[PDB]
């Protein structure tokens, strides 16, 4: 099989390991503008695209274009551009390609805001008016293929995307931390049932507004996203080979996946699934602070670049030293996730905070010192915070914005015997 | 499972308490007992990666005075200090740990320890790959300690030994150290090896291969473009620097496999300089060559303005 | 720009909006020909013109 | 007052200091964003690159320094006492 990656940056980056891992000979795209990401050098084969910047990648003749002199058998959306574009998904199926990703229909009816309420209420779950509480932004991902002649929805996972400025997402959390088993169970039984409902095949996030023990349904997405990783992270699962796996034609028994809360195309069964440990994912955006703790995207060439590496420790990334990056896209640089087995909380967010100062970029600005003080709230020590929360801290946290040393025979350094700030020194 | 079984029949005998590694030496369906190891190993990280184990965590709990049932660990072969009962132990997917050390050649393929400030040191990422190392730019690698740099683990789903050698070599190219000399050239060199494919090699393998693989060892002004590689090949013809191309003449000819793959001009365009040269071998995105597609209302103000 | 991003400090979404409406409007008094206007500068001349001027460097 | 102070002979300055070419609502007048003035040019960034060439203990040692460098350029010593 061979698979065109219509998208860029890290995401595109992704898919490309995940199918080169499979065996698949991987084409990849860019817009002029885009030549040296790191996924251009990746793939198998490399088309340059005609237009330049975000706009090009939504070329539907010219992604068609280069999956017909390639001969690509799949394509693969990523994530935002054309991946919930039901006329690409249409227009590849035409062209017999196969769109990894759900139906044409299901990407209308998903695609609707307004529609897709409708098919929530239709599936008996509560929905907005429109303007929430105390609430807390609450994903369950689900996995959705075909056995026998119905569809099967299994809910793998999920997870607390509350921390958020301005309605961007800045750090996720696997799994959703205190949550009621029998909250929990509430979730994963609406997630799966909605997906099935409308018949979807592959992957799709159900968010959720939770409130206390109330919760809401908020909106659907049948593609990949962002926060996967920590899904995978806490799941074992690789969710792009998942994804291709059903896009390839792979039934929902023949996946082999965890057991877990799934609806059989009838009733709903099964216990939650399994979440091993605690995994956060931090979004390294290159930005800096502006005035009015304004937001301002960052520019330049990383003349150094050295991401944190142990156990525990993952980073999808985009960045690599030299790369010059660019103000045209998306600002995120990289996808700090760290994880820690058992459910020590605390134990997770000292983890995220090494992970992060280990963390060495030089020549562009990023957030990573906010992500860092953001870190170091109170109220998150409780295991959450509420999506207003980043917003309200946002400018007292703005306001909140080893080198070797050679001794000559005969000298000896006095150094820190602990972490900790000076308070007075003896004259050199 | 005879070697599963030898090794815990033997570690409860000794009464040992942790962590221990039982070597052997197979060949073919016999092996013998080579040594016992009662401490962590620098291979302790593929056993983690495959397990999902945290060994330290476990060395530690045990150290503290855990007992063999809390520690709750997964199945496999255990023998209660007398019997030995369970199925071999379940180790998912495929995992290859590679030693980069801070070592250069010498002489007659001689091995000699590097030293230097690692400039630029950035670890392979992603998933699937973990990297434990204590090097970080800055850091000045002394030649009186050890060598090694840092330890590439790679992993893969299931059970395809092809793939596991692919991602190997991927992270170990996506490694940039720059400064001190290291392995990362042989190691890459070793990956390739054909015997290797098999799954395996043995122990005089490496040194009966070391001489011969010993051996084998852009900016763009505004308005300028660049033609890049579409896949890997050898550059066979190149458009000189300087000449004048219709829309759709040919301006490179690459050699991949066994047939040949023509760029052409996008449309329009002179050529600037020209990055390759042919017989020479480039990659997907490989820059070939540079070139460039093909009333003043401020200049009025100051006419007029000067004419005041 | 430096100059505005200074006199000037309140957009939520996109303030590259009414910052290059400061800025094209700054320009107009920074310009070349006013700097002209004071002796800033000895001329603003037609770049055809770089040549006569260059050439009364030797 | 950098510009002036990085085109002199030598640099003396005391740990408190912080030079830099670019003042903190330069690097904001530029869009890099807002930086506090201790982080710019930390007497241990100027301490390595070669800016800062005596580094003082305090004000009175500087101004100390400052007088034994220019004895240099001013002329030969009649009192001095030779090593063992």
């Amino acid at each position: 099989a061979s698979l065109l990656v219509a998208n860029r940056g890290e995401i595109a980056l992704r898919i490309i390991r995940t199918a080169t891992e499979l065996g698949m000979r991987t084409v990849a795209v860019y817009a002029a503008d885009d030549a040296h990401s790191p996924h251009v050098h990746a793939a198998d084969e490399a088309m340059p695209l005609p237009g330049s910047g975000p706009p090009a990648y939504l070329n539907q003749a010219a992604l068609l274009a280069v999956a017909e002199n390639t001969g690509a058998t799949l394509i693969h959306p990523g994530y935002g551009f054309l991946s919930e574009n039901a006329e690409f998904a249409k227009a590849c199926a035409a062209a017999s390609h196969t769109f990894v990703g759900p139906d044409g229909r299901v990407l209308e009816l998903l695609g609707n805001k307004t529609a897709a309420r409708r098919a929530a209420i239709a599936a008996g779950v509560p929905t907005l008016a429109a303007l929430l509480g105390d609430a807390r932004h609450i994903e369950v991902q689900v996995v959705a293929a075909p056995a026998g002649h119905q569809t099967h929805a299994l809910a793998v996972g999920d997870r607390d995307c509350s921390m958020q400025r301005r309605y961007q997402k800045l750090i996720e959390i696997a799994p959703a931390q205190g949550l009621s088993e029998e909250l929990r169970r509430a979730l994963h039984q609406a997630a799966v049932r909605l997906c099935a409902r409308v018949g979807l095949r592959g992957l799709a996030t159900v968010e959720f507004l939770v409130s206390g023990e109330r919760f809401v349904f908020l909106e659907v997405n049948p593609r990949i996203q962002v926060e996967h990783t920590v899904t995978e992270q806490t799941t074992g699962l690789d969710l792009v080979a998942v994804q291709l796996a059903i896009a390839g034609g792979e039934s929902y028994y023949r996946l082999g996946l965890p057991a877990g809360i799934a609806s059989d195309g009838t009733e709903v069964i099964g216990e939650p699934a399994a979440q091993r440990g605690i995994a956060i994912q931090l979004r390294v955006n290159a930005e800096t602070f502006g005035a009015d703790f304004s937001v301002l995207p960052s520019a330049g060439t990383l003349t150094a670049f050295c991401p944190p590496s142990g156990p525990g420790v993952r980073v999808d990334t985009y960045g690599r030293p030299g790369l010059v990056v660019s103000p045209q896209y998306d600002s995120l640089l990289a996808k700090v996730i760290v994880a820690v087995h058992g459910s020590s909380w605390r134990a997770a967010m000292r983890k995220a905070d090494t992970a992060l100062s280990e963390f060495g970029v030089e020549g562009v600005a990023t957030n990573i010192g906010f992500l860092r003080r953001l870190l170091a709230e109170q109220r998150l020590e409780t295991g959450w915070v509420n999506t207003d929360f980043v917003d309200e801290k946002l400018p007292e946290l703005a306001a909140a914005a080893p080198g070797a040393v050679e001794l000559y025979p005969g000298e000896d350094a006095l150094r820190a015997q602990l972490a900790g700030t000076v308070v007075e020194v003896a004259p050199e | 499972r005879a070697l599963h079984q030898a090794a815990v029949r033997l570690c409860a005998r000794v009464g040992l308490r942790g962590l221990a590694t039982v070597e052997f030496l197979v060949s073919g369906e016999r092996f013998v007992f080579l040594e016992v190891n009662p401490r962590i190993q620098v291979e302790h990280t593929v056993t983690e990666q495959t397990t999902g184990l945290d060994l330290v965590a476990v060395q530690l709990a045990i150290a503290g005075g855990e007992s063999y049932y809390r520690l709750g660990l997964p199945a496999g072969i255990a023998s209660d200090g007398t019997e030995v009962i369970g199925e071999p132990a379940a180790q998912r997917g495929i995992a290859i740990q590679l030693r980069v050390n801070a070592e250069t050649f010498g002489a007659d393929f001689s091995v000699l320890p590097s030293a230097g400030t690692l400039t630029a040191f950035c670890p392979p990422s992603g998933p699937g790959v973990r990297v434990d190392t204590y090097g970080r730019p800055g850091l000045v690698v002394s030649p009186q300690y050890d060598s090694l740099l840092a330890k590439v683990i790679v992993a893969v789903h299931g059970s395809s030994w092809r793939a596991a050698m692919r991602k190997a070599d991927t992270a170990l190219s996506e490694f940039g150290v720059e400064g001190v000399a290291t392995n990362i050239g042989f190691l890459r060199r070793l990956l390739a090896e054909q015997r290797l494919e098999t799954g395996w090699v043995n122990t005089d393998f490496v040194d009966e291969k070391l001489p011969e693989l010993a051996a084998a060892a852009v900016e763009l002004y505004p308005g300028e473009d660049a033609l890049r590689a579409q896949l890997a090949g050898t550059v066979v013809e190149v458009a000189p620097e300087g000449a004048d191309y219709p829309a759709g003449a040919q301006l490179v000819v690459l050699e991949a496999m066994k047939m040949q793959h023509v760029l052409a001009a996008p449309d329009a365009l002179r050529t600037v300089r020209v990055l390759v040269t042919p017989g020479q071998v480039v990659g997907t995105g490989d820059p070939l060559l540079v070139f460039t597609r093909t009333t003043r209302a401020d200049l009025d103000e100051v006419i007029e303005r000067h004419a005041r | 720009e430096s100059a505005v991003r200074l006199g000037y400090r309140t957009d939520p979404a996109e303030r590259q909006n009414l910052f290059d409406r400061l800025v094209a409007a700054a320009y107009q008094h920074g310009k070349a020909l006013r700097a002209a206007t004071t002796f800033e500068l000895d001329d603003v001349i037609d770049p055809a013109a770089s040549r006569a001027w260059i050439t009364r460097l030797s | 007052n950098a510009a002036l102070a990085g085109v002199c002979d030598v640099i003396i300055a005391t740990p408190d200091a912080n030079i830099g070419m670019g003042g903190p609502a330069m690097i904001e007048g530029g869009g890099l964003g807002v930086y506090p003035p201790e982080a710019i040019g930390p007497i241990a960034v100027q301490r390595r690159n070669g800016v800062v060439g005596l580094v003082a203990r305090d004000e009175a040692h500087a101004v100390s320094l400052a007088k034994q460098y220019l004895s240099y350029f001013q002329g030969r010593l009649d009192r001095w006492q030779a090593p063992d």
